[PDB]
């Protein structure tokens, strides 16, 4: 089951995942080609953030979807 | 000029900034919107704008400018012209024309030619169309960009001709790669090194460069197809070397063409932008209602009145028939017609600031071509406001003659009342912050005479370079209180407005005067920080009053939004943020790489050599008041922190100028000479490893020492500055003429340069000082400096840029200018009006949403990057549950409590604990000040104290809240978290 | 029968805790002792971590027994009374070392962040910044250590919060660092083992290292031990006095078998005139040395 | 005769060992228990990292007692 993420800057990266793959892992799948830890990231599906714990059958998330991540910000 | 467009060249850079001047542009149009727009482009500094209008000022408009006044109204000025004095304000470098040539379908449109862009608001549909197809049939074609708004709706349109060209997709630099095996393949493949994966993409371009063994490859070009995390393809390599070592890879930057249609062609599809995906199809409904709207208002030549059901059933059947003439053919919400027709004459301030902003940018792409312009339309609303309100009555929204009937219109009566009973309570002035106090003037928050009031704090003064980005200030406020001054402009905007300024900074010590009634007393708080720690705090103590917080920040073309609201959702603290990594410490010291590494090097030895060493130095000579006493001591043996160091500091102390010329020149000798050869001579460069790699392979370069010489202007420069800079440590005058290169010649030529290879002798040389009574009161003085970015003459950006750019070449890397190396030593966050813009819309647009009492649904938080450009818009995290033991669970916004009295001890608050929650604690920390942990020796007693005399508080608290713990179910685990509880010394 | 007794003395010396800083009517911090980062503590007024609260609790328990005891080498540890976020550290040199019976303080701060970041380590017994003992080691007391230093490298070679544990860091610490041949903690020297010229270096560097503890880690120590530590000090150093003057005297003997050389004559020569001239004064602070 | 171990992760493994038990067979025997490699299976027992061809009472080490886990060295 393939799945794309679109980060910001213009960064997609293609991930492969499994509907009952919980998130926890899913976010952890991300870890061994970007290196930011799990709990540093925010990820988005459609404008509901997930949720630790929860999975794909969940969030009803399909083949060839896209999810985003996203980072907040600290300047003014 | 630098002083003024500092940031503003780190967002654009020097080429585009070139382009940026030399510049005419054209504005229809001073409504609202239009007002804005003019203000942010002159905020970014055109050489020449021009603006235009034909219509009068009336007092209705009020309402939506804040440049207008009585006496305009009075007169009824032409709008062009009642504002023209105002924007020159702003900025004098930048030439500003008003017009008022009435527009028809006849007026020759020959004269716009002199421009290069146009925007254009309120404005005919046809009209707009003939003038897009004359613009965009010129040569070199002209941009054009088209924007309205009306009540909650507006539209973006943009077009850039057929064909257009951009030099830069996105602007992040690119990455640097180094190779750790290469394979002479057909095709090649080329192997990264052990972890730090290159993160590429298949399609993009590169170049290498100081390569062994497949020289050939240097300066060369491929294309690559990225296989592994690790790993990836490239061309053909069989035919070169067998791969040796060494070679590093950059991404290469390639400039794009996009393209785009006409505006008719466009309007039977239009390709708008998703910036939310739970209703993707909803911008295409928005979209035909609004092309709807425009036929009804060219039938009737009027907007539908409010309330007025036939006009809704006529919008409804022309939104109908349209719809079906689409090429896609989508449905008709009926909601959407009949919220547009019951507020198509409002007017919303926040959302038009917004799309100012955005519309802004995309000026800024048109002219420069820096960034990915959008394509090719764009609809923002905020219908959330209203779905919530259910089916209210039109006399609500009925004017009353005020300058608050747009915003009447667009939501009622009763809701702009409760706004103008607000106590709202603002932390930081910075830019962001003035942005917040126009949209609150524009709102009439906190008008009432009887309730409603704004409490604003900063300890900044105002700065040069502040009043780029800050507009509510001027040139002449420099050096000024950023509190009063704001609070002033704000007030000649508007005269109801009740502000309280402070000068003061909010921190933990401070806590006293903004104690918990105060919090209680304010209804809501907004933060604009610029640090992480002070948003935690501000979180923290508002978590202990259950308010509703807000929070944005911002970053170039990057910004955030968060909204916090009590018992509903999560805290900041509930997520981390990316902390600043750090170098590992032996490649700063002894090899490093990048620029920035000699940088912070060079900024480390700085603050070691004029700020730690004078500073110990002052501290031991007030420690001990005779010289000859500390002689004496160390004489008899008596240990002294620190007495080496500053014993040898005092012995190498100069006299004269001479002297400091010559410790300059010295020290210049020791830091780019010496040190390289002694770590050749303790690594030898053939040296190998177990394996056989050589030990000055990559990321290592070796260094190289290299010879002192006057003619180079990186050695004039250094020792210039080195030497104002000791005698300024050393408090020993001199005169600029000294700093002339003939005098430092003539200081020179006798000074010989040492070749390259204890208690006693700091006594005979203390004794020696001594005797020579070089142990004065004054000689027990030092100069202690502070890091200035501002100063443009205390030359610490000079010196540390030479430093840099010195030790750069010691390990021969391309050295750095002064402007990259100021903002890397500065940490200088770049920063633009647009975002800033946009982001304080948003805020202000959600803020009536947290004051109407909204569903948990209908708040969103947004995150945005211009430069793609691209906005997201989301759900705001629930409140999360966590529960402990016996199914008692609590969130973050629960706190226990507990009433003592003045014999009251722990084992009664502990008992006192297990009887009311059920559960017994295991462990009591006041903060991170610990009161009882079993463990730790002695403490079984502490069970047996009065909370008064074991806590110690503070008489004007009647209370104390304290964190808790409780044993895990089963053994090994970590104590339970627990709400933390307040406990009260008495009733 | 001797270790026996030292290791029951020691034990009770365990872990223990002392007042440190206090506080008047103004909250003002007053440091009773010499600290490494008195800045950072006062600049870091902030309450609201919790979770390192938690996790010292947890942590403190394993602590008060897990702690290594043997008469070759142990650890010390003391706290404040009120704040838990200080600590000082005391290490000795383990046996078989040049370090043998050595003494050396660290000081230790835990951020606010904990255990989100690892906590800070720093050596205060660098002799005056004079002297670098390891490597790894420098003036300032500063280490390198890939496990502290969050940096790229490697997943396992990062401060875990999960998984990490700080004492767990004191452990990495002696048979790491703290080896008989430090002069091989030294990447790409390691390369020439076996070679004689690395033996000559290897040789040198431990005399340099034997002189440069005698001077700052039993003298320096014993005329002006830590407060914290005082007791302890004398308390060791007082069973010890004959077997460390015998393995001294033993030092001295075996140092001077190389003055006969040329390439290391002078600096073997320098060591030796050193550390007879250091063992003289520690003798006689040793025939002094109370109950 | 076992010997309690304390391991990074914290699990206390006590396995049977005999007085002369070499290293090298401990560096094999405790290799899947984990899946520590050998090489990162740096140990110390009485503060002190060990020899594979010694034995235990070579050391004179006691029945049942704990020896500790370290990793692999590398610097700044
Ligand atoms: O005080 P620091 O910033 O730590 O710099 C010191 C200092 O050099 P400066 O006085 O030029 O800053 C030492 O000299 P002294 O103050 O002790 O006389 C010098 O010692 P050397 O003269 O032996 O070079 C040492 O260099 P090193 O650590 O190589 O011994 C160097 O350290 P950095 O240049 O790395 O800061
Ligand atoms: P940018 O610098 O434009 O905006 C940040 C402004 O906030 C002020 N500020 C920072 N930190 C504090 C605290 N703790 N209290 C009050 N004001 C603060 C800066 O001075 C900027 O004006």
């Amino acid at each position: 089951m393939q799945i794309f993420v679109k980060t910001l800057t213009g960064k997609t990266i293609t991930l492969e995942v499994e509907p009952s793959d919980t998130i926890e892992n899913v976010k952890a799948k991300i870890q061994d080609k970007e290196g930011i830890p799990p709990d540093q990231q925010r990820l988005i599906f459609a404008g509901k953030q997930l949720e630790d714990g929860r999975t794909l059958s969940d969030y009803n998330i399909q083949k060839e979807s896209t999810l985003h991540l996203v980072l907040r910000l600290r300047g003014a | 000029d630098d002083a003024l467009y500092s940031r503003q060249r780190y967002v654009l850079g020097d080429t585009a900034m070139q382009k940026m001047a030399k510049s005419h542009v054209f504005l229809s149009g001073m409504g609202g919107l239009g007002l804005e727009i003019a203000k942010n482009l002159v905020l970014a500094g055109i050489k020449a704008v021009t603006i235009h209008d034909t219509e009068k000022c009336q007092a209705w408009d009020l309402g939506t400018n804040f440049f207008l006044s009585e006496d305009d109204v009075v007169n009824k000025r032409n709008r062009a012209e009642a504002v023209l004095k105002h924007i020159a304000e702003l900025n004098p470098y930048v030439h500003v024309t008003s017009s008022s040539v009435p527009f028809n379908e006849t007026t020759d449109l020959s004269f716009l030619d002199k421009y290069q862009c146009v925007v254009l608001t309120e404005m005919k549909l046809p009209l707009q169309k003939k003038i897009n197809d004359f613009c965009r049939s010129q040569c070199p074609p002209i941009k054009f960009i088209s924007a309205d708004v009306h009540g909650i709706w507006s539209r973006l349109f943009c077009d850039f001709g057929d064909e257009f060209e951009v030099l830069d997709t996105t602007g992040e630099e690119p990455k640097e790669i180094f190779i750790s095996n290469i394979t002479q393949a057909n095709p090649g493949i080329v192997t990264c090194l052990e972890n730090h994966p290159h993160k590429l993409e298949t399609g993009q371009f590169l170049t290498f460069r100081e390569i062994n063994g497949m020289t050939g490859l240097n300066g060369s070009i491929q294309q690559i197809t990225v296989i592994s995390p690790f790993s990836f393809s490239i061309g053909d390599t069989t035919e070169l070397e067998p791969y040796l070592h060494g070679g590093i890879a950059v991404q290469v930057k390639t400039p794009k063409t996009v393209f785009f249609e006409s505006l008719e062609r466009q309007l039977k599809h239009p390709k708008c932008l998703i910036v939310d995906f739970s209703n993707p199809e909803a911008p295409l409904e928005i979209h035909t209602a609004m092309l709807a709207l425009d036929q009804f208002q060219e039938k009737y030549s009027r907007k539908p009145n409010v309330g007025c059901q036939q006009d809704s059933e006529e919008l409804l059947k022309l939104a109908t028939s349209i719809s079906e003439t689409l090429e896609e053919k989508p449905d008709v919400n009926a909601d959407i017609v009949h919220w547009l027709s019951w507020t198509a004459q409002g007017f919303l301030s926040p959302l038009a600031a917004a799309v100012g902003g955005v519309a802004s940018q995309e000026v800024l792409k048109a002219v420069t071509g820096k960034f990915s312009p959008l394509c090719q339309w764009l609809y923002l609303e905020a219908a959330d406001i209203v779905e919530s309100l259910g089916k209210p009555e039109c006399e609500e929204f009925l004017p009353r003659g005020d300058r608050y009937d747009a915003l009447r219109a667009c939501i009622g009566d009763t809701l702009c009342q409760k706004l103008q009973n607000l106590n709202i309570f603002l932390v930081g002035c910075g830019a962001i912050g003035c942005e917040m106090l126009k949209n609150f003037a524009l709102l009439g928050v906190g008008t009432s005479k009887e309730k409603g009031m704004i409490t604003v704090t900063d300890p900044d003064l105002i700065e040069k370079s502040n009043l780029n980005r800050q507009f509510l200030f001027r040139p002449h406020h420099i050096q000024k209180p950023k509190s009063y001054t704001a609070a002033d402009a704000t007030l000649k905007i508007n005269s109801q407005i009740k502000i309280d300024a402070h000068l003061n900074k909010v921190c933990p010590t401070t806590e006293t005067i903004y104690n918990d009634e105060f919090y209680t007393k304010q209804d809501v708080i907004i933060t604009a920080l610029d640090n992480v720690e002070a948003r935690r705090y501000v979180d923290s103590r508002c978590l202990a009053n259950l308010r509703p917080l807000l929070d944005s920040g911002t970053m170039g073309t990057k910004g955030h939004t968060e909204v916090i609201v009590p018992h509903l959702t999560e805290s900041y603290n509930s997520h981390r943020d990316p902390p600043e990594e750090e170098i590992p410490f032996s490649t700063l010291k002894s090899f490093p790489a990048a620029i920035e590494h000699t940088i912070q090097w060079a900024r480390d030895k700085f603050e070691s050599s004029f700020s730690h060493k004078p500073s110990l130095f002052n501290k031991f000579w007030q420690t001990y008041s005779s010289a000859e006493e500390v002689l004496q001591k160390i004489q008899s043996g008596h240990s002294l922190e620190g007495c080496f160091q500053v014993i040898k500091l005092l012995s190498r102390r100069p006299r004269n100028w001479s002297q400091c010329v010559e410790l300059a020149r010295l020290k210049f000798e020791k830091y780019f000479n010496h040190k390289a050869l002694q770590l050749l001579h303790c690594f030898p460069l053939d040296i190998r490893l177990k394996d056989g790699s050589l030990f000055w392979q990559s990321p290592k370069r070796p260094p190289s020492p290299i010879k002192f010489d006057l003619n180079e202007p990186l050695h004039l420069s250094f020792l210039q500055n080195a030497a104002k800079l000791y005698a300024t440590v050393y408090c020993i005058p001199f005169a600029e003429e000294d700093l002339s290169a003939d005098a430092l010649l003539n200081i020179l030529s006798e000074v010989k340069i040492q070749e390259f290879k204890d208690e006693r002798n700091a006594i005979f040389q203390l004794e020696k000082a001594i005797l020579s009574n070089e142990a004065t009161k004054s000689d027990l003085q030092m100069a202690v400096l502070s890091f200035e970015k501002d100063d443009d003459h205390n030359g610490h950006i000079d010196f540390i840029t030479a430093a840099s750019n010195l030790r750069a070449k010691m390990y021969s890397i391309e050295p750095a200018d002064r402007f990259k190396t100021k903002r890397i030593a500065g940490k200088i966050i770049p920063a633009i009006a647009t975002t800033t813009a946009t982001v304080s819309g948003l805020v202000a647009l959600e803020m009536i949403k947290v004051t109407g009492g909204y569903p948990f649904e209908a708040y969103k938080n947004c995150f945005l990057n211009l430069a793609i450009p691209i906005v997201v818009f989301t759900e705001t995290t629930e409140v999360r549950k966590t529960k402990i033991r016996n199914g008692i669970s609590f969130t973050i916004w629960d706190r226990w409590t507990v009433h003592g009295k003045e014999d009251f001890t722990l084992l009664d608050f502990i008992n006192a604990v297990k009887e009311k929650y059920g559960i017994e604690p295991t462990m009591v920390v006041q903060g991170v000040k610990m009161l009882y942990v079993p463990v730790m020796p002695g403490h079984a007693k502490r069970l047996k104290l009065t909370m008064h005399k074991l806590v110690k508080p503070t008489t004007e608290k009647k209370y104390v809240d304290l964190t808790v713990s409780f044993a895990p179910d089963i053994d090994g685990d970590e104590d339970l978290p627990g709400p933390p509880v307040r406990y009260y010394f008495s009733h | 029968s001797l270790e026996e007794k030292y290791v029951a003395v020691m034990k009770k010396l365990q872990f223990d805790t002392f007042e440190m800083v206090s506080e008047d009517e103004d909250g003002k911090l007053g440091f009773k002792v010499n600290y490494h980062y008195m800045s950072q503590v006062k600049n870091a007024n902030d309450a609201n971590s919790a979770a390192r609260a938690r996790r010292l609790a947890q942590e403190a328990v394993t602590l008060s027994t897990s702690l290594p005891l043997s008469s070759s080498s142990s650890v010390f540890v003391r706290c404040d009374e009120e704040r838990l976020d200080i600590m000082k550290v005391l290490i000795t040199g383990p046996a078989d070392t040049p370090y043998a019976n050595g003494c050396f303080e660290f000081d230790v701060y835990f951020p606010q962040d904990y255990p989100s970041s690892p906590p800070l380590v720093n050596l205060e017994t660098t002799g005056g910044h004079s002297v670098r003992f390891n490597p790894n080691l420098y003036n300032d007391g500063k280490v390198c250590l890939s496990i502290l230093n969050t940096w790229h490298g490697r997943p396992e070679e990062k401060w875990n919060p999960q998984t990490s544990s700080f004492l767990q860091v004191l452990v990495s610490v002696q048979s790491l660092i703290l080896v008989a041949e430090p002069y091989f903690n030294e990447p790409g020297y390691e390369r020439s083992r076996g070679t004689p010229s690395g033996t000559q270096s290897s040789r040198e560097y431990d005399g340099n290292i034997r002189q440069a503890t005698v001077k700052w880690a039993m003298l320096e120590q014993i005329r002006n031990p830590s407060p914290c530590f005082k007791e302890v000090i004398h308390k060791h150093f007082y069973l010890k006095r004959v077997e460390i003057m015998a393995q001294c005297e033993e030092w001295i003997a075996d140092i001077q078998q190389y003055s006969s050389d040329k390439r290391v004559g002078r600096t073997m020569s320098h060591h030796a005139a050193a550390l007879k001239r250091h063992t003289a004064q520690l003798r006689e602070e040793l025939l002094k040395l109370p109950c």
